[PDB]
């Protein structure tokens, strides 16, 4: 009426345990070999004698009369790296200046050029993510940038997070402080006149806490000339006003020390030709702006949540519309679940008292190349890190149909959004427990 | 005129 | 008896899965497109033959003589900031003075007016976005305020966080220590006469930690008027008594280095205008004080746990009073989950050592612009910061009826208490498993 | 059979879903306005036609052949205060030393009374707390104690937190190192001869981490009495015994800087006659001393785990022997539930090098005023402070059984321990699912 | 018809709960002794009358006309160690150099031997787990190395976390700053000529967060020869290059203050023999390089999620293909759990401001010998820091086959993937309730 | 013969 | 006669 | 010619 | 005579 047999033991009844399992000693030896925790062949036999693959030939056949069906937990356990080649984490395109020249006697040549900077796989936390970010920005211009004439002072694009734009005053046009208030608030990334950003092909874009209002339309360009109003304002040449007691004031400092030009739009605008994202955002048009594109949101180390597909192609019935086949990546799927990766939180409001101590712990000045000028500084650590933590989930499917006759091996296998296996897992395995449903 | 590009004072 | 049957394929019986995802590389190149991950289409078809749309004309048959119902779990993941404009956490109103002037021969004649202040989106962190406002409130008198007269000694509505009354000595009538005892305790806003402040359409309310105790009535409007009883008492002279060793005493410091006054009602009183809620809650009439209508709460940065609702118009069965339509603002409900943001607490000890650190750490004063006023200084740093977290969150819903036939193309869509969709979702989807519940 | 009809709609069958929520913006207008998120109306209808109120006439009916239940999960949200007056943490009783005469010619006339002191609401963290308290006994001295002689000296009654007898020798009779050495174990209560608390109205108790033995005997008063053997021990006259080097060791330190005396028993015992809890209960008669009835517990800062009660009079049926009402505090129960506060634990070693550093940050010694006597001190911050946390919810209770016919607009109430709604609920809202269990 | 019957009691039915427990006083004393939690007995019979083992004749009947099952919860809890012998995580081997010689008038030999270093047992936190194994590879050199030529300048294989590479400038070929900028990344392993590591016998490999693409290929060692492309480049000789302002530049510092040679290929090459995985995989060549065959990942401390099997042979019918023995190693298996340890991690931006000031903490630098030498220095302690930690773990395994005569004593048995006690098992009990599946 | 209850100096 | 609003001193 | 392998000077 | 057993100087 519902029994279980197996070649020669006593029948079972009514329900009982068929263990997907990748450790076991003999099969890994034999079966999967050139296969990985992803995409494995197991033995669902667990009987001591028999030689696994003569297992194959055995088969647990879950009683004929009545339409079977399975319970299916599993456990699954990654170690996947914040920043990776395989999910789309260490590559992202952006324009930066490739030559500045002195051109047919009196032409000043700019040439931009796009190109695609890599990140080393691994190196997590969001902060710091940022600064490898803006170092391969750098390290491409010492390979291309200064040997073509290009200073420093027009190096364009660069990842910071602070609000340029606290210290202005209404009247005056220029941040009074004569610096741009350190403090971190959210990533954003600032572009010099012809340059910018494309993250058409990256989920850096959602590290940075980035995202189209509209997404489905393929296509993350982020240019100059979109980041209309909102450039960031000029600092107050603090110096000269002081000393000065009319007032100086309208001294926008046009340098710094070593002098860098902060490129100013004209001798008279307190504005400099750098355009802030984070300011478009909320300082610039609402209409027609940046804001009414692109949505500011919460960062996101994992750059983004997805989700994994299981399938047990020999051991569970094809759901509904699948239709059954033999290419891996298009097996029918059986269970769905977010990839095991979790956002843990912290505190160091040892930031930027930190990255000024960070400094000297660290033998050099690797990220702040610049600091003296007040753009191409190093952005300030936010208080509150984030960082991608993997972590073993205990995941439960529901009751799955069966197929009345079991195989003597089974192939599991892991998928991901795209359909292919994912090199990260470190263990799976499921248990299944049968059990009846009607009958024929 | 080479740019180390690094600041060597402090 | 209790088939399930797709196009051409084999009948399968009792149960499935049908999978509701945005991902699909398919149909979001075509379906979606002007959508987004809160209001989407997707083919529940998972047959990689077929042309979406074309899939959309097939159909997964729940055999007929059967009522059926399916388990809906779900997987929604957001990332809404802390301050944002949709929430209703950016804006603000306040009253403050905007006019201070000598009139008629003999009148000082004072102008107060309600203005609303924003916030530029994002920025966490409950102190820190109390900074903000304290901000915003300047960089109006920025604007304003001094262009009209209007000093900084009566600078209308601050938002600070301490207990002006720890220092109290009830003989003297003044705070002893000379100094308004710098730690902690609570936010509270501050007011000046004739000001105060309005949240009618705001969250931030929630943020402060101040609650009507009557909820419904629509209009949280705290004028300085209602803070009756408890007015941050005044300083004592700490110079004049000491180097004095009568005894001066009665001596309560009028000013400060700056010199700004700290507008004492009289020569004579103790208090000074300045009114603090916190004061009035605890220390003032509990009849008829502000305790009597409003709430002393645990801040929360979240503004306020919201939930969000789904529906899936084109899949289950419309809840016993819904009626079905076709406006996406009304579609029937399936399931409510509260909208996924936590408050992660943590601790530094840093605080106040760091504000104290925190302002060199920033390189400028750009909060606390009033460093020698006791009262205009920058609130302390509470030991213990709360910050809102974003976290996927695998929900359950239970078992909801389905209908027989269901459409090759469904249609997903999470609302938010006021029926819209919300621009914060970067993941949704769900699994159904449908399955018998008894028969026509 | 198994129906669920509503005025003009479709019939359902087997199942669906009613909500109970407070948000809807219609209901909000007209129904509740006078209540709050613990006791208010919602209309289940969810017809966006009839005015609400018009939908009270309507009804949702469940088949009347059968008797139906429904599972009912709930979403609850608070934020209630640590110390507040409704949870009985912002007062308690404690008997203090009211005035010290010269009296007939030789007499010295001792005056004790107890009196309530209270706390302004909020003020989280388990250290903070005690300091508020020991303030509070102050500022009573403030106005009262000294001007009418009681000098700080003979001050009685102070919560502090260390095991004043670390240094102790059992020769010297003396803690040898000249101070009772500042690191904090637990909070314990020191007490002058003739004084004491009593905690009979107050879970402050709770917070200490004293309880006793017999909680159901109402009647928590522990006096000086009490703390029978376990006396402070007396400081090693630390300069004298060194300058020294017969021995004077013998001298016990009497006062201190600016010469408060320690009340030392006579002019020959080593002990003084301040006695602490905490040295009773592990250093004195275990089988009569307060060890007897009195028990050393962790201290847990929320005061106590309270439990709430759900109620839906209009919509579940009264559970076994409840009988209906329409008294709001004595409505029938449906589910029971813990109220939504934890602990949480943080590391501070910055304590203590805090406290020392604390003390400049907070620009007053308002809470170390006696920064010499090593009684009177400021108790030392403990590593490991704890502080309420409101959370979020997500409860679930069983499938209760329900009324056939469910009334248009149905009545939610929470209620506490005493039953009686309770103010701190932000958000509260259930979702039932009815299903058949059997026929009439 | 459904009955439970009991020596002489009444009868019971239904359903009811039989208790697996260790603790029990009787027990623990008689049948296990030479046994522990993990292997033991017990008697399920818990009546206080009946000696222990003549509790072993009775039995506890199911009723025989129905097939039992019953559902298993159990509580399991260990202490296992991070490093630990029995899990293989105190051991690992290691190619490292023995001799260094002056041989046959102008011959140089150098002899290398492979040798395994062990760990001693416990030492947690990742980090330190580097400095444990570097430590070892020295210790090894006190005891061979040294009294046998070689050089500490010639040491080989160090494992370090650090990108080598951060300065590099492409046109000088040298690592500008002069030290190679101290800041953790990930671990690695560095290699000199002709040594290498092995991990084939050890899980250490999962910690250092260095995997096979390829798993089941047992065989994990990697050679010098095969971190190809990716040799830790010079430092630049920063004294020289300053010094002298053509512009010194080319100078690649060939030593540091105790003079240590950085072994440089040749007195040309800006490259030293320095060979570093990190390198290899991320900067040498993707398609032969190393990033070929292996896989950056994230650490994980535990050093792999590990499974345990539970089994109550004299309690639970054998699952499908198992089959009934009396070999402890190969009892049936009634539940799979993962072995109670998880990866918290923490902040501690004290890392490298903290190994700067830990050097201090710690009487000696012991694991910094070599302060001066770039590479062999101390690894810079990464932010974030791993620590296993053991947690109950509250499992709940599904309903299981009974026998209908359940024995007075039952033998519990947890096993590990290998199959053998797990002697890291403090605690573990199960709850089971058994209740009727279907009649014979 | 004021207390103020404060240790000005310190 | 201009308020920078700003403690240029500290 | 012994090496203690430590650096005694800091 | 007595030992203290406590390190007075530091």
């Amino acid at each position: 009426r519902n029994s279980i047999r197996y070649s020669e033991l006593a029948p079972l009844f009514d329900t009982t345990r068929v263990y997907l399992v990748d450790n076991k000693s003999t099969d890994v030896a034999s079966l999967n070999y050139q296969n990985d925790h992803s995409n494995f062949l197991t033995t669902v036999i667990q009987n001591n004698d028999y030689s696994p693959g003569e297992a194959s030939t055995q088969t647990i056949n879950l009683d004929d009369r009545s339409h079977w069906g399975g319970d299916l937990k599993t456990i699954l356990h990654t170690n996947m790296p914040n920043v990776n080649e395989f999910m789309f984490t260490n590559k992202f395109k952006a324009r930066v200046m490739v030559s500045r020249s002195l051109t047919k006697d009196k032409q000043v040549e700019l040439k931009y050029e796009w190109v695609e900077f890599t990140l080393p796989e691994g190196n997590y936390s969001e902060t710091m993510t940022i600064d490898l970010m803006n170092n391969a920005i750098v390290e491409h211009y010492l390979k291309v940038g200064r040997q073509n004439g290009v200073l420093e002072s027009d190096i364009g694009v660069k990842f910071d997070t602070r609000n340029f734009r606290l210290g202005f005053d209404p009247v005056t046009g220029l941040v009074m402080p004569g610096v741009y208030t350190n403090e971190a608030f959210h990533p954003d990334i600032i572009l010099l006149p012809g340059c910018g950003v494309d993250f058409t092909h990256s989920r850096l874009s959602n590290l940075l806490g980035i995202r189209k209002r509209q997404p489905f339309q393929e296509g993350f360009r982020i240019t100059y000339d979109d980041l209309e109003g909102g450039n960031i304002p000029a600092l107050l040449d603090v110096d000269a006003y002081q000393a000065s007691l009319k007032k100086p004031v309208i001294k926008p400092l046009t340098e710094d020390s070593k002098k860098r030009s902060y490129n100013l739009i004209s001798n008279d605008s307190t504005f400099t030709q750098y355009r802030s994202w984070y300011l478009a955002y909320n300082y610039g048009d609402p209409q027609t702006g940046i804001r009414s594109w692109t949505l500011l949101c919460t960062p996101d180390v994992t750059c983004g949540s997805e989700q994994v597909y299981w399938s047990l192609p020999d051991m569970m019935q094809d759901p509904v519309t699948f239709r059954s086949t033999s290419q891996i990546s298009n097996f029918p799927v059986v269970g769905a679940e977010l990839l095991p990766v979790h956002s843990k939180s912290f505190y160091n409001d040892q930031a930027v008292y930190s990255q000024l101590i960070r400094q000297f712990t660290s033998l050099t000045h690797v990220f702040n190349r610049f600091p003296e000028n007040q753009i191409l500084a190093r952005p300030p650590a936010p208080t509150i890190t984030t960082v991608s933590e993997n972590v073993p989930a205990l995941t439960d499917h529901g009751t799955l149909p069966l197929r009345n006759s079991i195989g003597g091996v089974q192939r599991v296998t892991i998928t991901d959004a795209r359909r292919r296996t994912c090199p990260y897992v470190y263990k799976a395995l499921g248990i299944v427990s049968p059990r009846v449903l009607s009958s024929r | 005129t080479f740019n180390p590009v690094y600041p060597y004072d402090t």
